[PDB]
């Protein structure tokens, strides 16, 4: 509350100050155009008529010629002319070629594709750590694999043990698995890549395997990293059937990722967060520990856990201090943390029908009936016989 | 200019030059295509009401 | 309450404007690679740009008729001739050619095909691993020495017995058996070249493009002497047929077929060993499994108790351990399983000790790590 | 085009396929391939001869009893059989004797089998 206000005051004088500084600083009159810049500039316009049709450098022959494939089915045996060093260019690089005559005018690309930008989602994690009402014990298993080598390399180095490779998150939805994922992400401040596995299920020829390779390249470039392959099972054990053109694709994608997860050796610097509902009643495709190490089963919320979650929610409510908190959680059997979240939302909705702006003392005892009854129907547990 | 441009914005181009013309907000998406078949959803609550 | 609501509302606008101001910062300054003295290069470069000898359109001789019949890659055929002077003996079926944009004459013969260059990126040279620190005392480790080393080191004995030299080994085992690990170790020790092919990567298809790559790579090998060609994960693509499906597919039968025929019948080889990595022999087409392709098959056998104490020790050395720690006792409690399972147990024992705030892992830690892994596998 | 009586005699055609049930249906109509040859399983006689072909390459060992080997094997085609031969000699290469013994061979069948060679057993 107050802690948040203190911060607002500082954030609004930082932005203001920066913005004003920036005019001058960027230039607006500074206008570097002295001999070093002028050189670059003059040359660049002359040489480069535009548009410039990109290539891929297939091989070099030492005689300042290269062999490139252009987007046209005819390839072109080109001169290297001007700019980019011969050494700096290594085969497999994507390159700028001049449209009048194809010559290597430089590189600025590095095999830039839109696919990498899409995946790249470092962007502000919605979760900070321990905003969540989850239990200390569950998060301090994910943290142990992922955080702990980055914060304290001293202990791992001294022991001599390798840093762990991967974790698997599985529950039980409504244990806030993806909340957990973005709690971890905030702390590390690592490049947080995300890709969903259904984008790798397509009828399109061979595209799945191409995508799989991209992922390892991306993580390594932007290391240290966490790669969230979310619904890993979409590619794997989970299905899209084979009487739909799937007798080609699904096999090739599953194998491909599998082969790169082992690799010639575990990378040991790319953390993974693998999501899947549970691989207990599903087939396992996440191929043995040492490449996925510690595997994390989140408990179904017990009575003490939901107390902590419940405390967040009751703060905004007024007239729930007279209501005894303890008795609402007990009376309900042990159930999802999602069901306490559902209850809070329903509770407010319900107060409005009574016509009271925020919950009445009565409204809260009533709220429990509607949510418990709905949820037990949705999910029925074996009846004791 | 490069300032105005935004990543992933669809653009018009003149001839084989490929000089910028206008930016297009305009995007082909299936949801939009489904809406056009669908049109303005009719109708009053009361008629449904019972 | 209310006068402090409006403090939030102000905050939000600011943060958004700063982010757009990044574009303005980057500015308009353009500068390209070629520092120190490669911008003085550019001055030479200018006059030669206006000059003409580049590009050359690339085409490929498809027949030499004593002029030449060239076929371009857009698919269009021409009769052409020699340019400055191009010897007849240089131009051969499959040989690329450099021809002029529109005056259509050969300047330089160019080495055949652009497809080796693409696939030579995948190829990795003689990997190195030390055979001594290869876990287990496996029987499998020994039969690899017979296949690979002994024909290369002493081809004489094989001639004398009047057996054929062993050249094919099929590796299969559960994941974590160490198929990749042992192949790298015998590549190193025997001092023979190595060719990495990954069959899972084949996707370039036009009905039989995958078949072109495979013929070229295997042929690359023959040219090479004392070499290994390791086709990795041929479980699918050049592995299983997808004919079985309702609509089905046969781009995989093309790739599969080509490989079978290169192996089957006469065809020279320059001491080419054939290593095949399949997770399961079941997935592998039976055509390949049954003999006259790969000579030998070994079913990997999970490490012995002596071999399992042995892998654990390798790990325990890397670790900081208790003095008098009973490696053998830990191992016995542990299932008969891969070298992998054992790698994991040492990993978690390390971590629980760190959590508990110890720098030396106790015997007790590894009792905990074991209990963890058994349960995992079981529950699934 | 080969049909007739002049075109059949010059131009001859052989064809090889494994599965015969996946073919084009216009091929099972008429006499497109004028003769169809099914391979039978090998006999005792067939096995014993193929072994001899392989064994000649190797040093002649009259301790080899072609008959005894052939009796225990059932349904090993030509390629399978050569696998056996190479294995008996491989034991002998380790041994150092240029000689291959009949004993090496009886053991050498069981690697080419699904089972690993001389699988451990509780009684013996
Ligand atoms: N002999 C061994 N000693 C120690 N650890 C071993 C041994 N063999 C394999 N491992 C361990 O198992 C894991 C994978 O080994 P490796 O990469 O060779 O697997 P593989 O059987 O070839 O699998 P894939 O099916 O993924 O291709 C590693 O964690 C490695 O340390
Ligand atoms: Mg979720
Ligand atoms: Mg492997």
């Amino acid at each position: 509350t107050r802690c948040k206000l203190k911060l607002l005051r500082m954030e609004r004088i930082k932005d203001h100050l920066l913005l004003e500084e920036e005019f001058v600083s960027n230039s607006e009159i500074l206008k570097p155009f002295e001999k070093k810049q002028e050189e670059e500039k003059k040359q660049l316009e002359e040489i480069r008529g535009n548009p410039l049709s990109i290539g891929t450098l297939e091989e070099i022959i030492d005689d300042d010629h290269a062999i490139v494939t252009s987007p046209t089915m005819p390839d072109y045996y080109v001169s290297i002319l001007s700019f980019v060093d011969k050494e700096l260019l290594e085969p497999g690089c994507s390159v700028l070629l001049h449209h009048k005559t194809m010559s290597i005018v430089g590189v600025l690309q590095d095999d830039a594709d839109p696919m990498v930008s899409v995946m790249k989602m470092d962007k502000s994690p919605t979760e900070s750590y321990s905003d969540i009402g989850g239990l200390e014990s569950q998060i301090q298993e994910i943290k142990e694999s992922v955080e702990l080598p980055l914060t304290h390399p001293e202990l791992y180095e001294e022991m001599g043990i390798k840093p762990p490779k991967g974790v698997i998150l599985y529950g039980a939805p409504g244990t806030g698995k993806t909340l957990l994922a973005k709690a971890v992400a905030n702390q590390t401040s690592a490049t947080f890549l995300r890709i969903v596995g259904s984008e790798l299920i397509q009828k399109y020829l061979g595209d799945g395997p191409r995508l799989c390779r991209q992922i390892f390249k991306v993580a390594g470039e932007n290391a240290p990293s966490i790669v969230f392959i979310d619904e890993i099972d979409a590619i794997g054990t989970k299905r899209y059937d084979s009487n739909s053109g799937g007798e080609r694709e699904i096999q090739r994608t599953m194998l491909e990722l599998l082969n790169q997860l082992d690799g010639f050796d575990d990378r040991g610097d790319v953390k993974v967060i693998m999501a899947t509902n549970k691989i207990e009643t599903l087939d396992p495709a996440l191929i043995r520990p040492g490449r996925i190490d510690r595997k994390i089963l989140f408990e179904n919320p017990d009575l003490s856990t939901k107390k902590k979650i419940l405390g967040i929610h009751t703060s905004k409510m007024n007239l729930s201090e007279d209501v005894n908190l303890e008795t609402l959680v007990t009376t309900k059997d042990d159930l999802s943390g999602a069901d306490i979240q559902a209850m809070c939302t329903e509770a407010g909705l319900l107060a409005l029908r009574e016509r009271r702006m925020q919950v009445t003392a009565e409204d809260f005892k009533q709220a429990k009936e509607r949510v418990m009854k709905n949820k037990v129907e949705e999910n029925l547990e074996g009846l004791y016989l | 200019n490069v300032k105005d441009l935004k990543a992933s914005q669809r653009v018009c181009l003149r001839s084989d030059s490929y000089m910028l013309h206008k930016v297009l907000e305009n995007k082909a998406d299936p949801l939009v295509s489904l809406m056009m078949v669908e049109k303005v959803p009719d109708s009053t609550y009361d008629m449904v009401g019972g | 309450a209310a006068p402090y609501a409006a403090k939030l509302k102000q905050t939000e606008n600011d943060l958004k404007d700063i982010e757009a101001r990044i574009k303005e910062k980057a500015g308009v300054k353009e500068s390209d690679t070629g520092l120190a003295p490669s911008h003085l290069w550019d001055i030479m470069g200018d006059r030669q740009r206006l000059g003409e000898e580049h590009p050359l359109q690339v085409a490929r001789c498809t027949k030499i008729i004593k002029k030449y019949v060239i076929n371009l890659k857009q698919i269009a055929k021409f009769v052409v001739g020699l340019g400055e002077r191009v010897s007849p003996t240089d131009i051969e079926e499959g040989m690329r050619v450099g021809v002029d944009r529109s005056k259509y004459n050969i300047e330089l013969p160019l080495p055949p095909r652009i497809d080796p260059s693409v696939t030579m990126m995948t190829v990795e040279e003689k990997p190195d691993v030390t055979y001594s620190d290869v876990g287990g005392c496996k029987d499998q480790i020994e039969k690899l020495r017979e296949v690979v080393e002994l024909p290369l080191l002493s081809p004489e004995r094989f001639a004398t017995l009047g057996i054929d030299p062993p050249k094919g080994i099929l590796l299969y085992g559960p994941p974590g058996t160490g198929k990749t690990l042992c192949a790298r170790a015998v590549a190193n020790r025997t001092d023979a070249t190595f060719i990495r092919v990954i069959g899972s990567e084949l996707v370039q298809k036009y009905v039989g493009e995958g078949a072109r790559m495979v013929r070229e790579l295997f042929e690359m090998a023959r040219t090479k002497k004392a070499c290994i060609i390791f086709f990795d994960e041929i479980d699918a693509v050049g592995g299983a047929r997808f004919d079985d499906g309702a609509g089905g597919d046969n781009e995989v039968q093309r790739t599969m077929l080509e490989l079978i025929t290169q192996l089957d019948g006469f065809d020279p080889r320059g001491n080419i060993k054939v290593m095949f990595a399949t997770n399961r022999p079941n997935t592998l087409d039976p055509a390949l499994l049954r003999p006259g392709r790969i000579d030998r098959k070994v079913e990997f056998s999970l490490p012995d108790l002596e071999g399992r104490a042995n892998i654990f020790r390798i790990h325990s050395k890397s670790m900081s351990v208790e003095r008098g720690i009973r490696w053998e006792l830990i191992s016995r409690l542990c299932p008969n399983s891969t070298g992998a399972e054992l790698r994991s147990v040492c990993t978690e024992a390390g971590m629980f000790a760190i959590r508990a705030r110890r720098k030396v892992a106790t015997e007790k830690d590894f009792l905990k790590a074991v209990d963890k892994v058994i349960s995992g596998y079981k529950k699934f | 085009q080969l049909d007739g009586f002049s075109s059949d005699d010059r131009v001859k055609v052989l064809a090889a396929t494994n599965r015969v049930d996946v073919l084009d249906p216009a091929l099972l109509r008429s006499g497109r391939l004028d003769r169809k040859i099914e391979f039978p399983l090998p006999s005792e006689d067939s096995r014993a001869q193929i072994l001899q072909i392989h064994s000649r390459k190797m040093t002649t060992d009259d301790d080899i009893n072609w008959q005894e080997l052939a009796r225990s094997t059932d349904e090993f085609n030509g390629a399978q059989l050569k696998a056996v031969t190479v294995e008996a000699g491989m034991i002998a290469l380790r041994n150092g004797q240029s000689s291959v013994k009949h004993e090496d061979f009886v053991e050498g069948i069981s690697e080419v089998q699904a089972r690993k060679s001389k699988s451990v057993s509780f009684y013996a």
